[PDB]
């Protein structure tokens, strides 16, 4: 059984690579 | 619109622009063939893409040719 | 908040509140004019 | 009706819904687009296999990282003949009671793994979901690398 | 006599003048309506629009949702209402992106004269054309019919609540 | 009767005669209009003024296709969805949320008491399926009250929503043989041909023969 | 029948008149190519016998079910 | 009874024009003829023609010159078709230069004519980016 | 999508956006595009995509419940 | 008692009492509206009181097949929704009273299509005032019938109190 504290880091990292997608995303133009 | 073009294998039998639906091409004065006459395409703008001219071409491989491309409410046929 | 709480926190989230943001982005985007 | 295809002015000076159906199926094809180069288009190749790789790295630590949350990896180390893995656990609100029982495996309704990952993370040599877990975070990290 | 006839005297039309379309009846009936109701401002007009819709809106909801109860239930009661509720918040967003993409005018009924009068030559579309001379066919008409719309929505979701709850518990 | 073989031949055959027979009474009124159709010989007269509102026909028609498809085939996906989650209370079914067929009910009671009542002369009703007592000769049953529950509603209403969206071809098929908005002169293409060409988005099937063909698959699926 | 109504029914008449041109080619190499050109079907006659062949395959398809089903008990 | 006494006696059809040719573009086809034929709408049904001066409105230019067409079976050849923009902005169409396209006239060049046959065009491969 | 080709989609669109047209209180909402059948080829692709996802969705169903209901 | 539509065969222009030689155009008017509202009215009690004689399918049964019975039976909130009823379609009469070219009991706007009437649109418009005059001697009489006698039409008939 993984914790809280580990389920919410790798959310958190999540977070960064999806800012890191829409930054790939809107770097590819409209 | 789509693009219309008429190639020099013409004959000027006129079989074209009489099945054209939207009056797009029109017969216009030659020296290429024994009729004297050569299709012109003046109004693609009408141009609808049915393809009644070309199947009206007796020449081999066609004298007018249809290339489909952007649409447009009177190329598509719209009434509405 | 527990762990189990999570699944009834995001399957609505995600897949009701995304699909009518997305619609919205994407009716907004694909209606514009210049 | 204006700007949805950016790529194509044909398409976006159709006053119908065809624009729209077009605009999704051309977007991939680069060397149709308006205002077009070789250079552009190898470079817009060379991004979007970044962000596809991204894609695939991403997929495979959402894998790890629901089997290591909502699987049964542990369990079914002790004994892989008899314990049937699972892949993710269900949170469907149409669900009835009888079809959440019927679903119900340990501590939620959970989906079986038919992909056989379990068989193939044992294999490389993994024992815990801490060790699933670390591949998830790994993944990720290596997602944001190639986006 | 003929009761079917070209509508307005124009045989080119698509439309014909049936003792449906064009029929007293028909007049005075659609004129009692909110959307074509004279002397209502747009916000008026989304108003009573949104109590009707939210009124008959959580009757479905309530007698057939997932959560029904053959006698009377608070919980029934307000899953229906959230649910009527929610719906109601859809149609308001569909009304405010239409909006937000279909026009582009403050003040109607006055700029298709300016530009019938004035000249046009400009890109058009807001100053020439202008589908509609109703204050509804404007940014803010449409604004505030949206508004009145949801408000009216949620007040007649509520209303109909209370007197599901009334005829359910003192008849 | 008690020859089960020979009832289920004798009616399967005789309704798919019947609905290829109507899908030809279709077609040939569709050549009809397109070749036999003399609009002078026709002004202002009955088939005049059903081409005149075509539209309004095949919209309604249109409309009232989808509600019955809508409503007789998502109840029957409603079940489906309702019993694959567990829920049987929530079905469209007797113990459920039923949907009897009241009319056909008042129907069937209404012949089984005209004997006597509205057919004073008669001594039995004119079927059994109205109701009455079991028929059978050697121990096979010959005929028997065929009772309607809401199993029947369902399937009535599938065969209705069938049977429009039959009409709703072939009638449009009839009415935009001669000219349309797409094509105004497709009289002059004939009854029977392919399309007007990849112009206008696309002309393929416009035919009245065209839609013959899409007739007889909707027939097929009715019956 | 039925599945095999579905060539005529999903495929177009350019595609079959092509490889007929393939087939012709391999015959006038072999000095056998017939008098009488071999064309394919027109799109009329493609959708003709597409609902042919579909209405033959469903209907004797529920024709043998029924019979043998009704038959047997 | 009818907007115009030009008007052919038509009753009215629900396949005219619609929203469209009111904020886009209309069509007129306009014709004289010398008895009042009964004729088929290229909308819907049968219109009578007036002794004179005839004048119909249409969506498409299309429906305009299937009209026209039919007309050529009544021995009417003097048929006209305008394009009305959403505004009174009349433009002949159809009798371009008063000459029916189908005979040849002094005064037309050739547009979208190519010098060769349909084998001299070129490559699509050395067409690629411009 | 296979069997029915356009031209029959299109006028029936024509009817229902001549419904729309004329009926009240739906006049008040009217598309920005107008509404047209799917292309020929649009067309073909989407029977293509439908055939291909009911196949395989029905052979995957098939073959995971017929194993795991057979072989226990 | 003018040019007006409704004069029959048997007696034209019926005003014995003379209740049409002095009044207006627009009391003339208004009389018309109340015969044939009264007619219309009349000619739904008749139909009504019959059918639910021999037929009262709704209610589950009861609801005594005899009128003036099942007046008093009704749940009375089914009452109020028929009265609500009437008072919006006799509301949008009302609107309709001020449409111009308004016709006394025109409510479908036949004036629209209806310039030059012929003789069979007036004689139909005089059918439907003959039959709403025989509806409300009719749903008189049954109403009386039922009040003296105390069974309904088809009761009485049948058992022969006539
Ligand atoms: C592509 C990989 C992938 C896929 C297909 C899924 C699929 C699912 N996840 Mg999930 N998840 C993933 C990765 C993935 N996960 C990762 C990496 C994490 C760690 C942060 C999580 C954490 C997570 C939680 C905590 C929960 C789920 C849940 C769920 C289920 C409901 C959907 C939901 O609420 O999403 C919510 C997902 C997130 C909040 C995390 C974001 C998911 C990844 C990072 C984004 C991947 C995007 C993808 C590549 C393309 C996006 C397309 C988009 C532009 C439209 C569903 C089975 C729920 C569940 O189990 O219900 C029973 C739930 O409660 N997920
Ligand atoms: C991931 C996708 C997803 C999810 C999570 C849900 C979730 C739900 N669906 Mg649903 N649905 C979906 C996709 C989804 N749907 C799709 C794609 C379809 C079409 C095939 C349907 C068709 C469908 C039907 C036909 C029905 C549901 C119903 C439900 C509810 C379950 C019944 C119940 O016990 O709640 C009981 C519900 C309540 C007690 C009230 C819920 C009302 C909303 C959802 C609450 C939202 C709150 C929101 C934040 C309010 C915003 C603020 C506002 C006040 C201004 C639940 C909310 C049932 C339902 O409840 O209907 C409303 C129902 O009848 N769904
Ligand atoms: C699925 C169809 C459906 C269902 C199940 C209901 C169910 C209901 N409607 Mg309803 N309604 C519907 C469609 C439906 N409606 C439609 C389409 C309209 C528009 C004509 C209406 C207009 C309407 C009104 C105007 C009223 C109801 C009322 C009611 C309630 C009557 C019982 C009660 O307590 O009030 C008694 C009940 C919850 C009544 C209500 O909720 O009163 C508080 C009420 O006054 N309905
Ligand atoms: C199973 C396959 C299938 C299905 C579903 C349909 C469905 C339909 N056909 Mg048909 N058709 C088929 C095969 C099928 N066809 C084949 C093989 C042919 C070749 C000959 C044709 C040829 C054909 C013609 C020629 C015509 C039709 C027409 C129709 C429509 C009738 C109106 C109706 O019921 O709409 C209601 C829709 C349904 C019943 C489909 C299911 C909808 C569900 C049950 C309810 C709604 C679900 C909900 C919205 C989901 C939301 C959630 C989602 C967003 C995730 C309907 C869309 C007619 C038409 O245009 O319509 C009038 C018509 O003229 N069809
Ligand atoms: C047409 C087919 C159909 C119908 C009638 C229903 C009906 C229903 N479904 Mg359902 N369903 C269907 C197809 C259908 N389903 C399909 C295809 C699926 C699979 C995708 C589902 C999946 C599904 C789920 C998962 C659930 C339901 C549920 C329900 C119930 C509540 C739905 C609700 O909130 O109503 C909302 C209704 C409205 C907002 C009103 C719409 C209807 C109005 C009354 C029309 C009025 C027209 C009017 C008369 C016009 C004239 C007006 C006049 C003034 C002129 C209800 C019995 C829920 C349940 O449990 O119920 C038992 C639930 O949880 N459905
Ligand atoms: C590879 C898989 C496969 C395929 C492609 C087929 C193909 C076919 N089978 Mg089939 N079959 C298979 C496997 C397969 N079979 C197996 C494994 C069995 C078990 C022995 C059968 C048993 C079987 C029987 C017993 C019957 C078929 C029939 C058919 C034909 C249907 C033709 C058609 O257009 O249907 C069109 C489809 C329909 C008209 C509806 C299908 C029936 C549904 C399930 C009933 C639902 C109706 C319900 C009231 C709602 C309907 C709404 C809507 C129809 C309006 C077709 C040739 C039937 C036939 O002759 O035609 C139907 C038939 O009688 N097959
Ligand atoms: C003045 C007219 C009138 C009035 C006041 C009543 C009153 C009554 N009828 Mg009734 N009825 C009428 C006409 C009328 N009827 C007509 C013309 C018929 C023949 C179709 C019937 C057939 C009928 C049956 C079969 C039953 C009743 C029953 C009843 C009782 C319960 C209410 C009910 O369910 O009605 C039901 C009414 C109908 C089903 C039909 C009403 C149709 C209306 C009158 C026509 C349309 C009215 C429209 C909204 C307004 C006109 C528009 C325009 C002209 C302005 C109640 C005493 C029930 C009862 O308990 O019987 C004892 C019962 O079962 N009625
Ligand atoms: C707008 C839709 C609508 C709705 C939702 C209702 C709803 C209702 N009506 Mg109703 N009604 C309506 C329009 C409507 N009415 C119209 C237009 C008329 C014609 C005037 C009637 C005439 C009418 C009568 C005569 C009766 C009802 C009754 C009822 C109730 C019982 C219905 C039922 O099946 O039990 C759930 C219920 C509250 C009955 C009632 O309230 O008795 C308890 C009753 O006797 N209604
Ligand atoms: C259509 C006209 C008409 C017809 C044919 C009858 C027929 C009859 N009436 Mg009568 N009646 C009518 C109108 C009519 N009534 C009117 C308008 C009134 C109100 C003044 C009455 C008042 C009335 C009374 C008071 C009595 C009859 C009675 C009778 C019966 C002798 C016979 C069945 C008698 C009867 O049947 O009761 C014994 C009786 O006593 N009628
Ligand atoms: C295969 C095919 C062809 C080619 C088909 C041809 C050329 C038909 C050839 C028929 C042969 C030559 C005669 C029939 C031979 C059979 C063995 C006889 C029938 C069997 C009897 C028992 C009836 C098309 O022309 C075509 C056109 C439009 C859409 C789809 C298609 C299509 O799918
Ligand atoms: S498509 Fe061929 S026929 Fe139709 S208009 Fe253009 S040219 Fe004339
Ligand atoms: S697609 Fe339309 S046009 Fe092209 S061939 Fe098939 S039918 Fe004729």
């Amino acid at each position: 059984m993984i914790y809280d504290s580990q389920v919410y880091i790798a959310l958190v990292i999540a977070v960064v690579a999806s800012v890191l997608a829409i930054r790939l995303g809107a770097t590819l133009y409209n | 619109s789509h693009t219309v073009k008429i190639y020099d294998t013409c004959i000027g039998c006129t079989q074209c622009v009489r099945a054209c639906p939207t009056d797009v091409l029109e017969m216009v004065p030659w020296d290429g063939c024994k009729a004297g006459q050569i299709a012109s395409a003046p109004r693609t703008e009408d141009c609808v893409g049915c393809k009644r001219c070309e199947t009206a071409c007796p020449t081999d491989f066609l004298s007018v040719r249809v290339y489909l491309g952007g649409e447009t409410t009177r190329s598509l046929g719209l009434a509405y | 908040m527990s762990l189990d709480l999570l699944p009834s926190f995001f399957v609505p989230l995600v897949g009701l509140v995304l699909p009518l943001f997305s619609i919205i982005g994407l009716f907004l985007y694909i209606e514009k004019e210049n | 009706v204006y700007k949805f295809p950016k790529f194509s002015k044909a398409l976006a000076e159709d006053p119908s819904t065809r624009r729209i159906w077009y605009g999704i199926a051309t977007a991939h094809d680069f060397e149709s687009h308006d205002a077009m180069t070789e250079s552009k288009l190898y470079q817009k190749i060379f991004a979007s296999h970044f962000g596809h790789i991204a894609i695939i790295f991403l997929w495979t630590a959402g894998n790890l990282f629901h089997v290591a949350w909502q699987g049964n990896f542990e369990a079914w180390i002790l004994n892989p003949l008899k314990v049937r893995p699972i892949a993710h656990a269900i949170w469907d609100p149409h669900f009835g009671q009888a079809a959440y029982k019927a679903f119900l495996k340990t501590s939620s309704p959970a989906n079986l793994a038919l992909s056989g990952v379990y068989e193939w993370w044992y294999t490389i040599g993994m024992r815990t979901n801490n060790d699933l877990y670390q591949g998830s975070f790994f993944l990720i990290l290596l997602s944001s690398l190639l986006l | 006599v003929s009761f079917i006839k070209p509508y307005r005297q124009d045989p080119f039309v698509g439309h014909l003048a049936t003792p449906i379309t064009t029929s007293a009846f028909t007049r005075a009936y659609l004129k009692v309506l909110p959307a074509y109701r004279p002397g209502l401002t747009p916000l008026s007009r989304g108003a009573e629009i949104g109590f009707t819709h939210g009124y008959f809106l959580i009757g479905p909801f309530y007698t057939y949702g997932p959560l029904r109860s053959v006698e009377f239930s608070l919980t029934s009661l307000a899953a229906g209402l959230l649910a009527a509720i929610t719906l109601l918040l859809i149609l308001t967003v569909g009304l405010s992106i239409y909006g937000q993409v279909t026009y582009d005018v403050y003040d109607n009924a006055l700029i298709v004269k300016l530009v019938r009068q004035m000249v046009g030559s400009e890109r058009t579309q807001d100053l020439p054309q202008i589908k509609g001379t109703s204050e509804l066919d404007t940014v803010l008409g449409w604004q505030k019919f949206s508004e009145g719309f949801f408000s009216g929505g949620l007040i007649g979701s509520i209303v109909a609540a209370v007197g599901i709850a009334l005829y359910s518990t003192y008849l | 009767a008690i020859d089960y073989p020979t009832q289920l031949s004798l009616f399967t055959h005789h309704v798919w005669i019947g609905g290829f027979c109507i899908v030809g009474g279709a077609a040939h009124g569709a050549i009809f209009f397109v070749r036999d159709y003399n609009a002078a010989n026709n002004y202002n007269n009955l088939i005049d003024r059903v081409i005149r509102h075509r539209d309004a026909i095949i919209s309604h028609l249109n409309w009232v296709c989808i509600f019955l498809g809508c409503h007789s085939f998502g109840l029957y996906v409603h079940n489906d969805t309702m019993r694959a989650l567990g829920r049987s209370q929530d079905l469209f079914s007797d113990n459920a949320i039923a949907l009897k067929p009241i009319f056909a009910q008042f129907i069937q009671n209404l012949h089984t008491l005209a004997p006597g009542s509205t057919a004073p002369n008669a001594l039995t009703t004119v079927s059994y399926a109205f109701g009455g007592d079991v028929i059978s000769v050697g121990s096979k049953i010959a005929m028997m009250p065929i009772s309607l529950g809401t199993a029947d509603f369902l399937v009535h209403h599938i065969h209705a929503f069938t049977i429009h969206v039959t009409v709703l071809i072939l009638l449009k098929g009839v009415l935009y043989s001669r000219n349309s908005r797409l094509i105004p002169d497709k009289a002059n293409l004939g009854f029977r041909f392919p399309c007007d060409g990849p112009g206008r988005g696309g002309t393929c099937q416009v035919s009245a023969w065209d839609h013959v063909f899409l007739g007889l698959f909707w027939m097929y699926n009715s019956i | 029948i039925w599945a095999f109504s579905l060539m005529f029914l999903f495929s177009g008449r350019g595609y079959w008149q092509e490889l007929i041109e393939s087939i012709v080619w391999a015959h006038n190499k072999l000095k056998v190519a017939p008098s009488i050109q071999p064309r394919a079907l027109s799109i009329t006659q493609g959708r003709a016998v597409g609902v042919a062949h579909y209405l033959l395959g469903g209907i004797g398809t529920t024709w043998a079910f029924f019979l043998a089903r009704i038959i047997s008990v | 009874k009818l907007k115009q006494s030009d008007f052919p006696k038509f009753e009215g059809s629900t396949g005219g024009w619609l929203s469209a040719a009111k904020n886009e573009e209309k069509y007129v086809i306009i014709w004289t003829s010398k008895d009042a034929s009964l004729f088929e709408m290229p909308t819907g049904g049968t219109a009578k023609m007036n002794a004179g001066n005839n004048v119909a409105y249409f969506a498409r230019k299309e429906q305009c010159l299937a009209l026209g067409s039919q007309l050529r079976g009544f021995k009417i050849t003097n048929y006209k078709i305008f394009r009305i923009y959403p505004p009174l902005d009349i433009t002949l169409l159809h009798p371009f230069d008063g000459v029916f396209p189908e005979k040849v006239n002094q005064g037309r060049s050739p547009v979208g004519k190519r010098d060769a046959s349909i084998g001299g065009n070129p490559n699509p491969a050395s067409l690629k980016f411009q | 999508f296979l069997i029915s080709w356009r031209g029959y989609w299109q006028e029936l669109i024509e009817t229902i956006v001549w419904a729309h047209e004329r009926t009240p209180l739906a006049n008040l909402v009217r598309w920005k595009d107008k509404p047209v059948a799917l292309s020929i080829v649009q067309a073909r692709l989407v029977g293509l995509a439908h055939f291909t996802i009911g196949y395989v969705l029905t052979y995957a169903a098939f073959v995971i419940a017929s194993t795991i209901g057979k072989l226990g | 008692l003018d040019g007006m539509i409704g004069s029959s065969a048997p007696f034209k222009n019926f005003d014995p009492l003379g209740f049409a030689a002095k009044a207006d155009q627009k009391t003339l008017n208004k009389y018309r509206e109340s015969e044939l509202k009264h007619g219309r009215v009349a000619m739904l009690a008749v139909l009504g009181w019959i059918v639910q004689e021999f037929w009262h399918p709704l209610y589950d049964g009861k609801l005594s097949s005899n009128p003036l019975k099942a007046l008093t039976e009704v749940p009375l909130i089914g009452w109020a929704q028929i009265f609500v009823a009437i008072n919006v379609i006799e509301y949008l009469q009302n609107k309709i009273k001020e449409l111009p070219g308004y016709r006394p009991g025109d409510y479908l706007g036949t004036w629209e299509w209806v310039e030059q009437s012929d003789e069979g649109w007036d004689s139909y418009q005089t059918k439907e005032l003959n039959n709403g005059r025989l509806a409300m001697v009719a749903i008189a009489g049954l109403i009386v019938q039922d009040l003296i006698t105390g069974q309904a039409a088809l009761e009485q008939i049948t058992a022969g109190n006539t």
